[PDB]
RNA sequence: GCGCACGGCUCAGUAACACGUGCCUAACCUAACCUCGGGAGGGGGACACCCCCGGGAAACUGGGGUCAAUCCCCCAUAGGGGAAGGGCGCUGGAAGGCCCCUUCCCCGAAAGGGCUGGCGGCCGAUCCGCCGCCAGUCGCCCGAGGGUGGGGGCACGGCCCAUCAGGUAGUUGGCGGGUUAAAGGCCCGCCAAGCCGAAGACGGGUAGGGGCGGUGAGAGCCGCGAGCCCCGAGAUGGGCACUGAGACA
């Protein structure tokens, strides 16, 4: 698991670095696909934080 | 703030004895604490639509009861003298006018004269622009250019349109002029000014007002000129 | 001196505590807040990559009396807070006497805070990436 | 401030010089002092706003360096810079620890001036040329 | 955010501007509320709860991560203060005040935020929001006045003892300053010898003051002047501060 968990807060903080720049699609399309990974392998609250920050950076 | 009852205002319509050992206090607003009463006191023991504070408070938060054309929701909120009252539900219009009895009375008044309020001139200040705030009876304040601010004088009465902010009139103090009192003792007289000692100060000078031969004396400031031999609005 | 290490990780946003000793007990010793020791003496108890370097967050002591970092030397002291570290006050302006420690380890210290120090331009994956107990209950 | 130990309270005397007791065993907040903030000679004018009674603002002059002199003799007013403090005829102590306080004479550069302001409580130094 | 500085208790201190009556502040501050006039533009930040770990007997408390605001800060303007000069004008019994003009220095606002309904647009069920406009409504900031509370000043009135006759030395006053929201030996520098007293100083004793209460036909005497209301002081003794409109709570 912590392969996996470890592997999706890379993406996680890729897509956070590409939100912040400002290319909120890519950011999406990494959040739908972290999220659909996390959904299924129940990593949702472990990665609750970052998961708190992305939507707020693509909200902003 | 605490109002004890004993240190209420002993011009107030409520009993001295019977009852809690509080009273309603008034919440700082557009008259004086001893020179008005609050709206759930007039609601409750003045208009009797309430039987408790908890029925009063209710029936002021609605918005059913209007003063001076604005809608009032605080039950604290202090009316005194010439303000108007409305209530909106059942249409009724009182003016708070001075009284011989109670001391201030709830007197129904027309339609056409609930837009309309006399206020006594209390003072005048020069503010920015160069222009002449006129403060009045009740703190109400009014700013207006340096020339018709110039001929209003301390202790004139301006009728003022509520709903246009503006002076319908201004009824300035001269011997002869229908003044009523509106302060002690010689409460709600109405007569001619027909006679003044100037003292030395202005608002301390010795009036005295005439009704065919019933002769009354008060201070200048007790004393609010409400138009010549027929008053304008109905105060009686 | 033995101490119950917490080491955080920056990047995922977890904690991981391990029972620190006897080599490690001088190491710890006489180190200020803020210092700053390479991830490798930690690899006897974590795998870290080669780019990240332990700091000095804070500690708390035998009796849990918070490591202050404003107070210098390896001192025990009382202190009128009025602020956040070593004092959480419930009203406002109000200020207290409380007893913190200064910001020099010592051997009555029972827990060390140190978090990670990834190397400038980093990217690659978070050092802890899931926590001990987190771990078990999702196993469970 | 509001300090107690500044108290500007009432004393105990009485005007036939004899003791009274304490009406009051606390010392009112209301009637509390603070401590002299007269600006003291500088290199750089240092100024800092302080709450006072009633949330208002008093701003202090920590450290003065220039001076708005006024030529009453030119009409004009010039930003000068302050050399030094010639006197201070309220107390000499002020001069002699280079404190400016209102009445004190300085020596800027369009001259000698009177100071006409109140340096601690105005947080400026308002001079007139001599 | 607002409130807890009201409300509740008690009678040690106090013979005093404490209290009562009658006046002041032209020497002052005031959140909440009222009214009149005006304003609300740009930008930034952090800390809780929470998640991962704790430490400590308990009290309490540490590190990392992370979402906000009517939370915190900067910028602009409005506005404000000080010094000086001038003026028709305002208030007021009387201007050291207000307004106008002039010069410099200095400080320096705001939450268009919430809700409701309508319109339009962006966006997506991994969303259930964000944005632009309108109306209603509750709000925010500046100036002036009021209101309320508070600080301060004044004249007079109410105990016993001379087996207590001289007391006072910042004491009394002046001048220049500091501090204060604001006057003041309030405090400080200099200058003078003044100030109180037999119309009783000073010293000691007793005591919270008043509305009021008991008694007597009344004058009067007494305080059961405990309970009830108003003002005062205090929170085991003695001090000193934070926050805040307001406490030295
Ligand atoms: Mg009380
Ligand atoms: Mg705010
Ligand atoms: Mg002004
Ligand atoms: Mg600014
Ligand atoms: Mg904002
Ligand atoms: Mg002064
Ligand atoms: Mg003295
Ligand atoms: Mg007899
Ligand atoms: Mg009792
Ligand atoms: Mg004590
Ligand atoms: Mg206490």
């Amino acid at each position: 698991l912590e392969a996996v968990a470890a592997k999706l807060i890379t993406r996680l903080r890729e897509a956070e670095r590409l939100a912040l720049e400002g290319k909120t699609s890519e950011a999406k399309a990494i959040l739908k696909e972290v999220l659909k990974e996390a959904r299924e392998r129940g990593l949702e609250k472990s990665l609750r934080n970052l998961l708190l920050r992305v939507k707020a950076l693509l909200r902003r | 703030v605490h109002l004890r009852k004993s240190l209420a205002p002993y011009w107030w319509p409520i009993p001295r004895k019977a009852g809690g050992v509080w009273a309603v206090r008034p919440s700082t607003g557009p008259h004086s604490l001893e020179y008005s009463l609050p709206l759930a006191v007039v609601v409750r023991d003045v208009l009797r639509y309430a039987k408790t504070l908890r029925e009063a408070r209710y029936i002021i938060s609605r918005g059913y009861i209007k003063v001076d054309g604005v809608v009032r929701k605080d039950y604290k909120f202090p009316i005194g003298l010439m303000d108007v009252v409305e209530i909106v539900p059942t249409g009724e219009i009182y003016r708070v006018v001075p009284d011989e009895a109670k001391y201030y009375d709830l007197k129904p008044i027309p339609s056409s004269e609930a837009a309309l309020k006399p206020l006594r001139v209390e003072g005048k200040t020069a503010v920015s622009g160069g222009r002449i705030q006129l403060h009045f009876h009740d703190g109400r304040n009014l700013i207006l250019p340096p020339d018709v601010g110039r001929q209003i004088k301390t202790f004139d009465t301006v009728v003022y349109d509520l709903e246009n902010k503006a002076i319908k009139t201004h009824l300035p103090l001269r011997l002869g002029q229908l003044a009523v009192v509106t302060h002690g003792g010689n409460i709600g007289f109405v007569g001619q000014f027909f006679e003044v000692v100037w003292t030395l100060k202005r608002r301390q000078s010795v009036v005295a007002l005439r009704k065919g031969e019933e002769v009354r004396r008060t201070i200048l400031d007790y004393i609010m000129v409400i138009g010549t031999e027929a008053p304008v609005v109905k105060i009686s | 001196p033995t101490f119950k290490l917490v080491l955080s990780d920056p990047l995922s946003g977890k904690a991981r505590q391990f029972e620190i000793k006897d080599p490690l007990a001088q190491r710890f010793v006489g180190l200020r807040i803020g210092e700053e020791i390479d991830g490798t003496v930690l690899k006897e108890l974590i795998e870290l990559p080669k780019g990240v370097k332990i700091r000095i967050t804070g500690g708390s002591g035998v009796e849990g009396a918070p490591m202050h970092p404003g107070v210098p030397g390896p001192v025990k002291r009382y202190i009128l807070a009025d602020g956040p570290p070593g004092y959480r006050p419930r009203k406002r302006g109000m200020r207290k006497k409380k007893l913190v420690r200064g910001d020099t380890i010592t051997d009555s210290i029972v827990q060390i805070n140190a978090v990670l120090v990834y190397p400038e331009g980093y990217s690659g994956p978070p050092a802890i990436p899931l926590g001990a107990k987190e771990l078990e209950k999702l196993k469970g | 401030m509001k300090l107690g130990a500044f108290y500007k309270g009432g004393d105990l005397v009485k005007p036939s010089g004899g003791k009274k007791g304490r009406v009051r065993k606390t010392k009112k907040k209301a009637l509390g002092g603070g401590p002299p903030q007269i600006p003291k000679l500088g290199e750089e004018d240092i100024r800092y706003v302080e709450r006072v009674r009633g949330g208002n603002h008093k701003v202090r002059l920590r450290q003065a360096r220039y001076a708005n002199v006024y030529i009453p003799k030119e009409r004009r007013h010039v930003k000068a810079k302050i050399l030094s403090i010639v006197s201070s005829p309220s107390n000499p102590d002020y001069a002699r620890r280079n404190y400016i306080v209102k009445g004190a004479i300085i020596q800027t550069e369009v001259g000698k001036a009177v100071v006409t302001s109140r340096p601690g409580q105005d947080g400026v130094i308002n001079a007139v040329l001599i």
